[PDB]
C-alpha cells in the first residue's frame, strides 16, 4: 500500500532528525 | 505476428466468409488486441480496423457480426492513434461508430455507445466542433431511453468529457499564471449541453433502486457523478439549472423526488464559488435538519452526506449561531440510525471539529485555544461516538472505522474547556487500541497523531496515565493473539510515539516491553517489522539515555546476530550501524565493552563496494557509508563525553582515525556522494578534531580532497550539509591557529 510506505518514511526522517539534534547538541552546535 | 493477424483479417474481408466465419473470428481478433502490447499491433491496426469497421458497417446484414466487431473496435482504440491522426480515416472511423449507436438491435448499441465514450476519453482533441451537435444528439438521446444499459453509456459519455474538461482547465490555468499558450485547449461541451443535460439527470435521481444494494451500479448512481463532475466542470453555470429542482422539490410527497433534491443539491456543492453556496446552505439549513429526520431510509441517508458536505467544502456556513445548536442535536439522534446514515454524521462530526477549532480564538502567546464553539456540546458528542462504536453492526458502511476516525479527529481538534472530556474518552480509546490497530490505512496514523497530540497538551499526571493504558493494552495484545506482520509493524510506530513523547520517563516499561522488542529484532523474514523495532532501539536511545545499560548486552547481541544472518534484507544493516552510534552516544564509556566488534563491522562495511552500472546499487552504498560515517560519529562523541576536557575513552579509537580519514578521503574523491554522506563525512571530521586535536588537522590536510568535500558542503544547498561543513572548518581553523598569541 501507497499510504503504509509515507508513514514509514515519515517517521525514519523524523528519527534521523532527532538524531542529529542530540549529535549536534554533544558537538554544541546552532 | 508471422502470419496469424493476415489470417483472421482476410477471413473477415473475404466476400464468401459465412456469417459463423466472419463473426467468430472477429471476436477472436476483439481478445487479441486485449492481449498484446502496441509492439506487434501497431503495425498491423492498420489491417485490424480494415477487418474491425467491414464488421461494423450499414451494409452488413448480421446483427451478430456487428456486435462482434463493434466490441472489437473497443479493445482495439488503444493503437488506432495513427488512425485518428488523420481527419479522412477519423471522419470515416466516426461515422461507422455513430451509424452503429442507431442499430435496431440494442447490444449492438450500447457497444456503440461504448466506443464514443472510450473515444471521448482517449481522443479529445481530434474531436471537433464540427462533430459537437452530432455526439450530443445521440447521447442526449441514449441518456433519455427506458433500456439502463443504454442510460448509462449516455451518462458516462458526458462524465469522461466533465473529466477531461476540468484538466483541460486546470492546463489553461496554469498556463495563464507562466504567461503561456495552454498546450491544449477546451472546446467547453459541457458548458454547452448543461442546458439540457440537467433537466434530465435531475429526472434520473428518481429512478432509485427501491431494493437498495451498494454492489450494483445503475443509471440513478451515474447521474448523481455526472451532476457532480458537471459542478466541478462548469462551477456557476450549474446553479441557475439546478436549484429550482432542489427548491420544488424539497419537500416532495414522494420520497424519490424529496431524495432527488437534497442530492442534487449536495451534488452541487463543490466548484461553484462558495460565495453564493453559503447562503443557500444557511436558507436551506432548517429543511435540511427535517429531511435528517425524514420517514424515508433513503432520504436520511442523502440528507446526513449532503450536511456531510457542507461541513467538509463550506465549514462557515456549518458554524452558525443560528444553527449549530439544532444541527448538533439532529447529529447526535442520527449515530443512532442505520449504518448509511450514521456513517456521513461520523464525517460531519470530524470537519465540524476541525472547523470549530480552526475558528477559535487562540492568544498569541497561548498554544490551545480555551474555548471554541462545540465545547457546550463536546462532552454529549464525544460520549455517542463511542456508543456508536460499541454498534455490533458497525462492520457494515465502515461505522465502526468512522466512529474511532471521529473520536480520535474531536479528541485532537478540541478547546481546554474540554480537556477532562479529552482525556476521559482517549483512555476509553487506548483500552481497545489492539482492535483499532487490527481494523482505512491513514486510521493508524492518525492514532499515533492524536495519541502524541493529547499526551503533549493534557496535565503530565494525565498523560502518564494514558501511557499505562497504551502499554497495558499493547502488552497484552503481543502476549494474547498470534502477530501479525502488518499489525505488529503498526503496535512498533505505536511505541515509537510514545517512546518520543515520553522520554526518559518510558523505563517503567522497558522491563515487560524488552521480549517484544527482542522478538522484532529477530524477525528477519518480515524486514518491515524489524527495520521498526531497530528504528525504536534509536529512539528509546534518545529516550532513556544512559539507562538503556542494562538492556544493551541483549539488544547488541540481537543487532550483531542480525548482521551476521547472511538473508537479511539489505535494508536493515545500515539502519543498525546507525543505531550502534545511538547506543555508543547513550551509554558513553559503558560501550567499551562492545567496541572491538563494531569498530570491525564498522570497517568491513565501509570497504564494501558495488559496480558502478547499478543505480540502485550505488544508491544503498551512499546509504550504507552515511550511516558508517553516523556510527563512528556517535562513537567518538559517545566516549568523548560533554565535559570540560575530552575522556581518556576515546584513545581507544584513535588506532582507526588513519582508516575512518581514508574512508572520508575515497568518499570526497568519488564524485557521485551524496550530500547526505557530504554532511555526514564533515561531521564526523569536526568530531575527530574536538576528542584527538591537532593531528586530525595534519592528517586531514595531508588528504587534499577532503578540503574539497568541506568545500562543495559549505556551498550545498541543503541546511545539513551547510551547517555541518561550516562547523568542521571552524573546528579545522581553531586547531590551525591554537597556541597564537594575539597582538593590538
Amino acid at each position: 500500500s501507497l499510504e503504509q510506505s509515507e508513514r514509514r518514511r515519515r517517521l525514519l526522517e523524523l528519527q534521523k532528525s532527532k538524531r542529529l539534534d542530540y549529535v549536534n547538541h554533544a558537538r554544541r552546535l546552532a | 505476428s508471422p502470419e496469424l493477424i493476415p489470417q483472421l483479417v482476410a477471413n473477415v474481408t473475404n466476400p464468401n466468409s459465412t456469417e459463423h466465419m466472419k463473426e467468430s473470428t472477429l471476436e477472436a481478433i476483439g481478445y487479441i488486441c486485449q492481449d498484446i502490447d502496441p509492439e506487434q499491433l501497431q503495425d498491423k491496426s492498420n489491417e485490424i480496423l480494415t477487418a474491425i469497421i467491414q464488421g461494423m458497417r450499414k451494409e452488413e446484414p448480421s446483427n451478430n457480426v456487428k456486435l462482434a466487431a463493434t466490441n472489437a473496435l473497443l479493445n482495439s482504440l488503444e493503437f488506432t492513434k495513427a488512425n485518428f491522426d488523420k481527419e479522412s480515416e477519423r471522419h470515416f472511423i466516426m461515422q461507422v461508430v455513430c451509424e452503429a449507436t442507431q442499430c435496431p438491435d440494442t447490444r449492438v448499441r450500447v457497444a456503440a455507445l461504448q466506443n464514443l465514450v472510450k473515444i471521448m476519453s482517449l481522443y479529445y482533441q481530434y474531436m471537433e466542433t464540427y462533430m459537437g451537435p452530432a455526439l450530443f444528439a445521440i447521447t442526449i438521446e441514449a441518456m433519455k431511453s427506458d433500456i439502463d444499459e443504454v442510460a448509462l453509456q449516455g451518462i458516462e459519455f458526458w462524465s469522461n468529457v466533465c473529466d477531461e474538461e476540468m484538466d483541460l482547465a486546470i492546463e489553461a490555468s496554469e498556463a495563464a499564471e507562466q504567461g503561456r499558450p495552454p498546450e491544449h485547449t477546451s472546446k467547453f461541451y459541457a458548458k454547452g449541453a448543461l442546458q439540457y443535460l440537467v433537466p434530465i439527470l435531475t429526472q434520473t435521481l428518481t429512478k432509485q433502486d427501491e431494493n437498495d444494494d451498494d454492489d450494483d451500479w445503475n443509471p440513478c448512481k451515474a447521474a448523481g457523478v455526472c451532476l457532480m463532475l458537471l459542478a466541478t466542470c462548469c462551477e456557476d453555470d450549474i446553479v441557475p439549472h439546478v436549484l429550482p429542482f432542489i427548491k420544488e422539490h424539497i419537500k416532495n410527497p414522494d420520497w424519490r423526488y424529496r431524495d432527488a433534491a437534497v442530492m442534487a443539491f449536495g451534488c452541487i456543492l463543490e466548484g461553484p464559488e462558495p460565495s453564493q453556496l453559503k447562503p443557500l446552505v444557511i436558507q436551506a439549513m432548517p429543511t435540511l435538519i427535517e429531511l435528517m429526520k425524514d420517514p424515508s431510509v433513503v432520504v436520511r441517508d442523502t440528507a446526513a452526506w449532503t450536511v456531510g458536505r457542507i461541513c467538509e467544502l463550506l465549514p462557515e456556513a456549518a458554524i452558525n449561531d443560528v444553527y449549530l445548536a439544532p444541527l448538533l442535536q439532529c447529529l447526535i439522534e442520527g449515530l443512532s440510525a442505520e449504518p448509511r446514515v450514521a456513517s456521513n454524521v461520523c464525517w460531519a462530526f470530524s470537519s465540524l471539529a476541525e472547523a470549530a477549532y480552526e475558528a477559535a480564538d487562540v492568544a498569541d502567546d497561548q498554544e490551545e485555544p480555551a474555548t471554541y464553539c462545540l465545547s457546550s456540546s463536546f462532552e454529549l458528542i464525544v460520549q455517542k461516538l463511542l456508543e456508536t462504536t460499541d454498534r455490533p453492526d458497525g462492520h457494515q458502511n465502515n461505522l465502526r472505522s468512522s466512529a474511532y476516525e471521529s473520536l480520535m479527529e474531536i479528541v485532537k481538534n478540541s478547546a481546554k474547556d474540554c480537556y477532562p472530556a479529552v482525556q476521559k474518552t482517549t483512555l476509553v480509546i487506548m483500552e481497545r487500541l489492539q482492535q483499532v490497530l487490527q481494523m482505512f490505512n491513514d486510521l493508524q496514523s492518525l492514532l499515533c497523531a492524536t495519541l502524541q497530540n493529547v499526551l503533549r497538551k493534557v496535565q503530565h499526571q494525565d498523560a502518564l496515565q494514558i501511557s499505562d493504558v497504551v502499554m497495558a493494552s499493547l502488552l497484552r495484545m503481543f502476549q494474547s493473539t498470534a502477530g501479525s506482520g502488518g499489525v505488529q509493524e503498526d503496535a512498533l510506530m505505536a511505541v515509537s510515539t510514545l517512546v518520543e513523547v515520553l522520554g526518559g520517563e518510558f523505563l517503567k516499561y522497558m522491563e515487560a516491553f524488552k521480549p517484544f522488542l527482542g522478538i522484532g529484532l529477530k524477525n528477519y523474514a518480515e524486514y518491515q517489522v524489524c527495520l521498526a523495532a531497530v528504528g525504536l532501539v534509536g529512539d528509546l536511545c534518545r529516550a532513556l539515555q544512559s539507562n538503556i545499560i542494562p538492556f544493551c548486552d541483549e539488544v547488541m547481541q540481537l543487532l550483531l546476530e542480525n548482521l551476521g544472518n547472511e538473508n537479511v534484507h539489505r535494508s536493515v544493516k545500515p539502519q543498525i550501524l546507525s543505531v550502534f552510534g545511538d547506543i555508543a552516544l547513550a551509554i558513553g564509556g559503558e560501550f567499551k565493552k562492545y567496541l572491538e566488534v563494531v569498530l570491525n563491522t564498522l570497517q568491513q562495511a565501509s570497504q564494501a563496494q558495488v559496480d558502478k552500472s547499478d543505480y540502485d546499487m550505488v544508491d544503498y552504498l551512499n546509504e550504507l557509508r552515511e550511516s558508517c560515517l553516523e556510527a563512528y560519529t556517535g562513537i567518538v562523541q559517545g566516549l568523548k563525553g560533554d565535559q570540560e576536557n575530552v575522556h581518556p575513552d576515546v584513545m581507544l579509537v584513535q588506532p582507526r582515525v588513519e582508516f575512518i580519514l581514508s574512508f572520508i578521503d575515497h568518499i570526497a574523491g568519488d564524485e557521485d556522494h551524496t550530500d547526505g554522506v557530504v554532511a555526514c563525512a564533515a561531521g564526523l571530521i569536526g568530531d575527530l578534531c574536538t576528542a584527538f586535536g591537532k593531528d586530525v588537522l595534519k592528517l586531514v590536510e595531508a588528504r587534499p580532497m577532503i578540503h574539497e568535500l568541506l568545500t562543495e558542503g559549505r556551498r550545498s544547498k541543503t541546511n545539513k550539509a551547510k551547517t555541518l561543513a561550516t562547523w568542521a572548518t571552524k573546528e579545522l581553523r581553531k586547531l590551525k591557529n591554537q597556541g597564537l598569541t594575539r597582538v593590538d
